[PDB]
């Protein structure tokens, strides 16, 4: 499990 | 919980107006972060930030690495269907 989860607009 | 069907009309100088973040690379779904007032996804409403994108336009985002989702999402136009479940 990842700490840090990139975020995207679209 | 209940899959909604949710319907988006976007023009093609217009972006979908919602962030994704989560994916494969995570161990969860593609999931909404957030809806951008005035933006398509705003406007037509029916998705909620939380919601699991599990589709769109029929294609699987289930087990998708979030810059595979990024792609996928960033090529739909026009009339534009997702499948989502809050989560």
């Amino acid at each position: 499990a990842n700490s840090r989860w990139q975020d995207t607009r679209l | 919980g209940p899959i909604r069907k949710v319907l988006l009309l976007k023009e093609d100088h217009e972006g979908l107006g919602i962030s994704i973040t989560g994916g494969k690379e995570h161990g969860v779904p593609i999931l909404i972060s957030a809806i951008h007032p005035g933006q398509p996804a705003d406007r037509c409403g029916g998705l909620h930030v939380g919601d699991a994108i599990l589709a769109v336009n029929g294609v699987n985002l289930r087990d998708t690495k979030h810059k595979e989702a990024v792609t996928i999402l960033s090529q739909q136009r026009g009339e534009i269907e997702f499948e989502v479940v809050y989560v």
